[PDB]
RNA sequence: UUGCCGUUGCUAUGGC
């Protein structure tokens, strides 16, 4: 019923943000909505993360339409401030993407989250 | 800067001495001579150099300790 | 809009800066059941402030 | 290590070629070593399975083995059961090697580059310089992999060639 | 006259001063050495008068003041020589401040009644950029990137600063002239916090490469590097003992380092809102630990990004007591700004009720050493002063001070007066943005300056 | 008491 949906609870949000921080260290994170649309178009996106508090929220409501068409899991986290912090950049980030890589060191952790997002949707 | 560190200190009045295991941290240095450790141990413990004996030194693999 | 110069070196920067803000406004319009002009205004004022800066 | 039953099977040769290429191993001896370790682990797991559930032996040694495999990282936290211990493969063990971890973390551009880095004493696990590629990385040690303080890539002074060419340039 | 005589003279005069002030002499003398025993011996929290505190905010020109370090001379009972560097500097209280504008500033804070007074400064800039681009060549005298942390030496002879330039520059206190530059020798070795071992020349410098480094300022040399953190070591605290404590931010770990034994103790909150909710039959899960200060050699307090202030004991790995959402919850975002929808009710649905709300972060946290009082800070707009219970098993809010408005980057406290009668001054750096980065949304009324609050105790 | 711009007194706080 709300536009931002599904919204991850507290416990899940901690796990999502953790993966984002690890991905950023390994150069597997694309930060910002414009990059996220580029990843979905190229179909290299394991899943998309979005800020439910983005002001206004409609500015990133184009991504789900991309996500649902291409069959890519997605989730909303309550804080854009927190999302930007975990991403490692010095400004708020409203949308971020985890690039696909089967040679990644954090593969198992990513797939662990990916299943949970899928259950939520 | 070399750091000299004593652990497992045992006072042995039977032989009239103090025994311990000494750690020498010497980053960016090959190793610290027995004599120079005698000097620094003497200064730290307030005893004459002649009274300070050290032996059984082995550097850890890769250096630095 | 680069074939008819719809959005239009310093000149180039305002075009690209304006180009993003157009995409921002478009998204609000498209996914909003009853779009308003409140966010279009503050967006335009933001582009203006950039304009004097350059 | 122990020689496999029929080394000359074509499938076996192609398997060894794939594993070597993917993880840049030096000889089939490394593959045999890992296979022998895995064989022991799986045989123990089987013998435990043959026992009745709630057996004190099954319980004690079984949770012990599961804990150890988790600690080495081969078995994920969500699969703490001996049945999954039977499902392990050689690739899981090879991945935990220090060469592969160095490659994956982004410190090297290739598995062979990782091998030459490690053998050149440029890679440190915590405080210790590890120049042994077949070193096995746990979980806790996974995050502590870095360039050694003495390494020129780790911030120390440049190697022999760098300062030599610098001197030749200055003169 | 032999120095034994000189100590005898100062000692005899000192006793007469104690006698003039007044059993009692014996009790007072024991109190002088209470520092040696690492136990809280300053139980004066109840005596404080939060309400009557005299607050004042001094605006500073520079952008985003990031840290403040206060130097307070102490008469050494062992030799009866004041810690002041020079005779001119006798009994003079100094404060050193740094900002993101690459400027270090010192103040005089001797007069509690009067505002801080600028004395000298040194500013960095592009001139100091290293040409070589190598880490071991990063030995330019001034800074060229953001400064983040500062500490003023207990002897009053040096102040050392570090920031994102991956350097450690030590400055002479008197003239603010550079005397030595210590590179961190790392590609990502940015300095995130500094601490002087109390009444000593040893440094503990926390770095962004997930390591803690130690230095001996007097010899201008680095001693050891400490390893074990899985994430950036944002803050570090120290007391007279070599037991420095640290927090690992996203790792959600507070590690106490026993330098003497070369061992470390791991403390993890492990607070899970399933059980917290179940026992209740809004709670936020902790994200990271930023601020830490050592109340006692055997206790310390940490502040996380979920607004939880925790009390820890060396004996117990899990927290002994937690205060959740200490500083409150952020105001909800404007419904006129959540969406561009014309209809109000549709905009309200975007807020998703109370799900979006979040708690304030604990940006700063300081505890007066070996005391039962500590101060917390955030951009809620009010400093909060707490008191730990006598048994050191709990704490309660002693009061608040509403003067500060903006992000509280760092807090300091300084005292003056006789032993029985002391006045406490609370100095805190306030900036318009969080020290590490610009994430926080701009706070209404925030201004860059040094907040001050003088408090006296009566009863 | 501020880099810049105001307000308020003979001191205090509003914006960038």
């Amino acid at each position: 019923n709300p536009k931002a949906f599904p919204l991850a609870d507290a416990a899940l949000t901690q796990q999502i943000l953790d993966v984002v921080q690890q991905a950023a260290n390994l150069r597997q994170l694309k930060k910002g909505a414009n990059e996220a649309t580029k990843t979905l178009n190229r179909g290299i996106s394991e899943f998309i993360i979005m800020a439910a508090d983005c002001e206004p929220i409609e500015i990133l409501l184009h991504l789900p339409l991309l996500c649902e068409d291409k069959n890519v899991p997605y989730v909303f986290v309550p804080s854009r401030v927190a999302l930007g912090r975990a991403c490692g950049v010095s400004r708020p980030v409203i949308a971020a993407s985890i690039t696909t890589n089967d040679a990644s060191a954090i593969k198992t952790q990513i797939y662990a989250v990916k299943d949970k997002i899928e259950t939520l949707l | 800067a070399v750091t000299i560190r004593t652990r497992k200190v045992i006072s042995n009045p039977l032989l009239a001495r103090k025994q311990f295991v000494v750690d020498v941290l010497h980053p960016n240095r090959a190793n610290v001579s027995k004599d120079e450790l005698r000097e620094k141990l003497a200064e730290v413990y307030k005893a004459e150099k002649d009274a300070v004996s050290v032996f059984g030194f082995r550097t850890q693999f890769g250096g630095g300790k | 809009g680069a074939e008819k110069a719809l959005f239009r070196k310093n000149k180039g920067r305002i075009s690209r800066y304006l180009a993003n803000k157009c995409s921002m406004a478009s998204r609000i319009d498209n996914y909003s059941e009853e779009p308003s002009n409140v966010f279009g205004s503050v967006l335009k004022k933001q582009v203006e402030q950039r304009l004097e800066f350059y | 290590y122990s020689t496999p039953k029929r080394p000359y099977e074509s499938s076996r040769l192609d398997a060894e070629l794939k594993l070597a290429g993917e993880f840049g191993l030096k000889n089939k001896k490394e593959i045999y070593r890992i296979s022998f370790q895995l064989s022991k682990i799986r045989r123990a797991a089987r013998d435990l399975l043959t026992r009745d559930e709630k057996d004190p032996k099954r319980l004690f040694e079984g949770n012990a083995l599961i804990r150890r495999l988790v600690r080495v990282g081969v078995l994920s936290e969500d699969k703490k059961k001996l049945d999954y211990v039977l499902a392990l493969k050689v690739e899981d063990f090879l991945e935990r090697r220090l060469q592969t971890q160095v490659y994956k973390l982004g410190l090297a551009k290739s598995v062979h580059h990782a091998r030459v880095l490690i053998t050149q004493r440029h890679i440190a696990v915590g405080k210790q310089i590890v120049n042994i590629p077949s070193f096995m990385v746990r979980l806790d040690s996974e995050k502590h992999i870095d360039f050694a303080p003495t390494s020129p890539f780790g911030g120390a002074r440049p190697g022999r060639v760098a300062r030599r060419n610098a001197a030749r340039k200055a003169e | 006259e032999n120095p034994a005589d000189k100590r005898r003279r100062l000692a005899k005069q000192y006793l007469e001063n104690l006698k003039s002030e007044a059993d009692i002499i014996a009790s007072r003398l024991k109190e002088d050495v209470a520092e040696q025993q690492g136990r809280v011996f300053r139980y004066f929290g109840d005596k404080l008068l939060i309400s009557e505190a005299k607050q004042s905010f001094t605006r500073v020109g520079e952008n985003n003041l990031t840290c403040i370090s206060c130097f307070q001379p102490v008469l050494n009972k062992y030799t009866f020589e004041e810690s002041s560097n020079g005779d001119k500097n006798k009994g003079r209280l100094f404060a050193y401040t740094v900002s993101k504008d690459l400027q270090l500033t010192k103040y005089d804070i001797t007069d509690f009644s009067k505002r801080p007074k600028k004395l000298k400064y040194a500013k960095g800039g592009a001139k100091y950029i290293p040409t070589s681009k190598h880490e071991y060549e990063n030995t330019t005298e001034g800074h060229y990137d953001e400064i983040l942390t500062v500490a003023a030496s207990p002897d009053g002879k040096y102040v050392v600063t570090g920031g994102r330039d991956r350097k450690l520059i030590v400055w002479s206190t008197e003239s603010l002239s550079p005397v030595k530059v210590i590179p961190t020798k790392d590609r990502r070795g940015e300095v995130l916090s500094l601490a002087f071992r109390k009444n000593s020349d040893q440094l503990y410098a926390s770095c962004a490469d997930f390591k803690i480094r130690t230095y001996s300022i007097n010899q201008f040399s680095q001693l050891e590097i400490l390893y074990g953190h899985h994430d950036i070591v944002e803050d570090i605290s120290a007391l007279a003992m070599e037991r420095c404590v640290t927090v690992g931010a996203r790792d959600r770990t507070a590690m106490l380092w026993k330098i003497p034994d070369e061992t470390r103790l791991t403390f993890r909150g492990g607070d899970e809102p399933q059980k917290l909710l179940r026992r209740w039959m809004l709670f936020f899960c902790e994200g990271s630990i930023d601020v830490v200060s050592m109340v006692d050699d055997f206790h310390f307090i940490t502040g996380s990004d979920n607004g939880n202030i925790c009390l820890w004991s060396l004996a117990k790995k899990k927290p002994i007591f937690t205060e959740r959402i200490a500083h409150g919850i952020l105001p909800e975002p404007s419904f006129n700004d959540i969406s561009g929808e014309t209809d109000e009710e549709l905009r309200k649905r975007q807020l998703q009720g109370k799900k979006l709300l979040q708690p304030f972060w604990i940006t700063s946290l300081y505890a007066i050493p070996y005391s039962n009082v500590f101060i917390s800070g955030s951009w809620s707009g009010s400093l909060k002063v707490w008191k730990i219970s006598d048994n050191l098993r709990s704490f309660e809010l002693l009061g608040e001070l509403s003067g500060a408005k903006g992000v509280v980057t760092k807090i300091q406290v300084v005292e003056s007066g006789k032993h029985g009668k002391e006045k406490f001054r609370i100095l805190a750096s306030i900036a318009k943005e969080h020290r590490l980065g610009r994430w926080i949304a701009n706070v209404s009324g925030a201004r860059n300056g040094i907040y001050s609050a003088v408090i006296d105790q009566t009863g």
